[PDB]
């Protein structure tokens, strides 16, 4: 899921299911942060840009160009993707467990959650039974739950919008209580999410080991993201509520007991649990269980103090995407050329303004 | 303790403007919406426009686009509404309220600002004590406050100690002047044997006057 | 714009009885749950939120306030009526961009009939020395609201220059009160000796007259 001998058809499907998962949950919040129109433009451009940079990786441990400050540099940012994704897995399993359990303790609504006797909200009650498992892998036997979750999840989103979905108005640069402008100054926040959502570069080399294939793959992936993003942003009941209410996990804009969402949450919980341990084998392959309890400890700590899917994904994606998606594939190519220079520097500059634009707040 | 405290009564001259404030203590200001509402003679409540402070996004009713102007001060956690070029029909009571998106309605309100739109100039009141005219059981004695403008006029008996048996009748206009009266009924045991005073305050003319009720 | 039509206009319920205010909306105010709200407003005081989302009770409100309704028709019910409920009640819709209220319902608590404690007051000398003289006349704590005061100056029913004010219904007594100030000049006040404050009401067929002579 997330970031990381084939007859083209299964190649595209595989690239799709790999990039699909809990990544799709933050798209509505991203559009909201940029404005509707400006967000749609960003999704397309960022789809196209990451495709070029994934092409570039295909044309290339590499990094002999730099050596030392290159071999290590690829590792840290590849580590940023991995350990950063192990954190957001921890948070989302907590929320989904919490609602999956709170549901089974003995609802068509939309909620603007008040930002922060049943004591069922604990991220520690899962570290105890879930930390040894990454010391061991076999968990890849359950990749079908990835599609099952994505299948049911998409079914969920369509069913919802059919029920309540005709609310749009176009305040272009002004604001209304219920509607956000179409062009909002927080447009960088959308870009950061997309970098981590559009990232397979760390493993596209091994994935394509089995180019028309890639273009259809990101197109299918890119169009998959645009669907959910627009339905949830449009169908958000906007005369009664407001589109500023869109939570970074849009399943959190729904109550503790949406049965359909609970099915989706239970499915997402099923899938998500069968994929975290792999990242533990993935992180260490990149001599006690100290590192390996370190990432486990990082998950638990994050969910108890700062649990915003939106901030985490945008910062990590822009960070590891600074190098692994923007500059380095452009540096690899330009040096390998022993008008185009200006274009590729502009790509370098976007990766810079990506990170710097996340600090501007 | 959620508290919304608005501005003081205003006497704006026809064609002028005023700004009404609403200082909010007791909750995180941005986690809620500030609305404004208008109440005009006895019955008739009108929505008036409203603003989500987090994204500064106001939304008005058409009827009031061009009179009301919403704004908020995120540091002072206050809300302000400007009313522009007023007429007689704008003499109303303006309320401030609080909304969370949809999970409710307007739960906590404001005390209310009473705007009086008129050109009659502020005149200060004449307090006359109403002595009793014979007595038997219990004596009601009164106090007549005559000839004042604008209407915020505060009358207490015995500086507030005497809260019971009071009837503070509402004001009426006669020839651009108000008159207010109040009665207090106490026991033949308690008067004239104790001191009873009519305390009148017209903040608008900086008038504070006390008037003791005497037998002649 | 959703037009909300609230009935009754004015309602009278006996103490201890049931009051059923009703609301009807032009359009649909249900989004995924109903978005009408009921409010209470006593005189001179800010509105108070009774029932939100048509049928949910706000923290602190007595359970005697109940709400029902969906879609187009809604009703508010105060199951045991109390004199602290003598107010005007409105309804609010929060669903569409132009928010609208209702006609209002003025609830009057019917209590046992009570007669006025009528008291007459001669002009304060502090006024006669400033010129002018008015005869105030308090009629306090009575029920029902309707009452007639006939100022008579030497018997002659003088109805020119009388000025009245009524109180809203008491939150505890459920009574009303009125002040009739008959204003004259200092000159015209000393042209007559009798000043009577003749008050008629449901309680007495014979008016309750409080009078004085200038000497």
């Amino acid at each position: 899921s997330h970031e990381d001998k084939n007859p083209s058809i299964v190649t595209i499907f595989a690239i799709w299911n790999t990039m699909m998962g809990t990544s799709i949950l933050s798209i509505p919040w991203g559009i909201k942060q940029a404005g509707f129109t400006l967000g749609i433009i960003i999704i397309v451009l960022m789809g196209l840009l990451t495709l070029y940079c994934c092409y570039r990786v295909l044309k290339s441990v590499c990094k002999y160009y730099f050596g030392g400050f290159g071999k290590w540099s690829s590792l840290v940012f590849s580590l940023v993707s991995l350990i950063g994704a192990m954190v957001v897995y921890w948070v989302l399993m907590s929320n989904f467990l919490f609602n999956t359990g709170k549901f089974i303790f003995n609802t068509e609504r939309v909620i603007c959650p008040y930002p922060d006797e049943f004591d069922h909200w604990w991220s520690k009650t899962n570290t105890i039974p879930f930390y040894l498992i990454l010391l061991l892998s076999f968990f890849a036997r359950f990749t079908f739950l990835g599609t099952i979750s994505v299948i049911y999840l998409i079914f969920l989103v369509t069913y919802k919008a059919i029920q309540l979905g005709f609310h749009l108005e176009f305040h272009w640069f002004d604001s209304s209580m219920f509607f956000v402008p179409e062009f909002r100054t927080l447009f960088p926040q959308l870009s950061g999410v997309l970098t981590l959502a559009f990232f397979i570069h760390n493993c596209i080399i091994t994935l394509m080991k089995n180019v028309r294939d890639l273009s259809l793959a990101y197109l299918l992936v890119g169009l998959t993201y645009l669907y959910v993003g627009v339905l949830i942003f449009a169908a958000f009941p906007s005369p009664p509520l407001s589109k500023e209410c869109i939570e970074p996990n849009f399943l959190d804009n729904f109550p503790s007991s949406d049965i359909l969402v609970f099915v989706a949450r239970t499915f997402l919980l099923f899938q998500m649990t069968t994929v975290y341990p792999l990242l533990g084998y993935l992180v260490r392959v990149q001599h006690v269980f100290v590192l390996n309890v370190f990432v486990v400890g990082a998950g638990v700590l994050m969910a108890r103090f700062y649990p915003n899917i939106g901030s985490i994904i945008r910062y990590s994606g822009a960070l590891c995407g600074l190098a692994l998606v923007f500059v380095l594939p452009s540096l690899i190519h330009m040096v390998s050329l022993k008008t185009s220079t200006l274009f590729h520097g502009f790509l370098i500059l976007l990766g810079v303004a990506n990170l710097l634009g996340q600090f501007f707040m | 303790q959620i508290q919304l405290v608005q501005s003081g009564p205003k006497l704006s001259k026809p064609g002028a403007t005023d700004k009404i404030s609403c200082a909010a203590g007791g909750y995180s200001f941005t986690d809620y919406v500030m609305n404004w509402v208008k109440a005009s003679p006895l019955k008739g409540l009108e929505w008036n426009g409203s603003i989500n402070t987090s994204n500064g996004a106001t939304t008005y009713i058409s009827a009031f686009k061009g009179a009301g102007s919403h704004s908020v001060d995120s540091s002072a956690s206050t809300a302000a509404q400007q009313l522009s070029a007023l007429k007689a029909a704008d003499t109303a009571v303006y309320f401030c309220a609080r909304n969370f998106r949809g999970n409710g309605a307007m739960d906590y309100w404001g005390q209310g600002t009473s705007v009086t739109v008129s050109s009659a100039k502020t005149t200060a009141p004449s307090v006359y004590p109403l002595e009793v005219s014979a007595t038997g059981s219990s004596v009601t004695l009164g106090c007549l406050v005559k000839g004042y403008f604008p209407e915020p006029c505060t009358l207490t008996w015995n500086s507030g100690s005497l809260s019971s048996g009071v009837h503070t009748f509402p004001a009426v206009l006669a020839s651009d002047l108000y008159t207010l009266s109040s009665s207090v009924t106490v026991t033949s045991s308690t008067w004239p044997s104790q001191s009873i005073t009519c305390n009148v305050a017209h903040p608008a003319s900086s008038t504070k006057v006390d008037k003791k009720i005497e037998p002649a | 714009d959703i037009l909300l039509t609230q009935s009754p206009e004015s309602l009278s319920v006996v103490v201890g009885f049931y009051v059923t205010i009703t609301s009807q909306a032009s359009n649909n105010i249900t989004t995924y749950s109903s978005f009408i709200f009921w409010y209470q407003q006593k005189p001179g005081q800010a509105p108070k939120l009774l029932i939100y989302d048509s049928s949910t009770l706000e923290s602190g409100i007595p359970g005697r306030f109940s709400g029902s309704g969906s879609g187009r028709d809604f009703s508010l019910t105060i199951a045991p009526n109390q004199p602290a409920c003598g107010a005007t009640y409105e309804d609010l819709q929060v669903l569409i961009v132009v928010r609208t209220f209702g006609g209002g319902t003025k609830l009057e608590i019917k209590r046992a009939d009570a007669a006025p404690t009528v008291s007459i007051f001669p002009p304060s000398s502090e006024q006669l020395t400033s010129g002018g003289a008015e005869v105030v006349c308090f009629l306090n704590n009575f029920y029902p609201k309707n009452i007639n005061v006939a100022w008579k100056i030497d018997g002659g029913e003088r109805q020119n220059g009388v000025l009245n004010s009524w109180t809203d219904q008491d939150s505890a007594d459920s009574t009303y009160s009125m002040s009739s100030t008959l204003t004259l000049t200092k000159d015209e006040y000393e042209r007559h000796a009798s000043y009577t404050c003749e008050a008629t009401h449901q309680t007495s067929t014979s008016p309750i007259v409080k009078s004085f002579n200038r000497n």
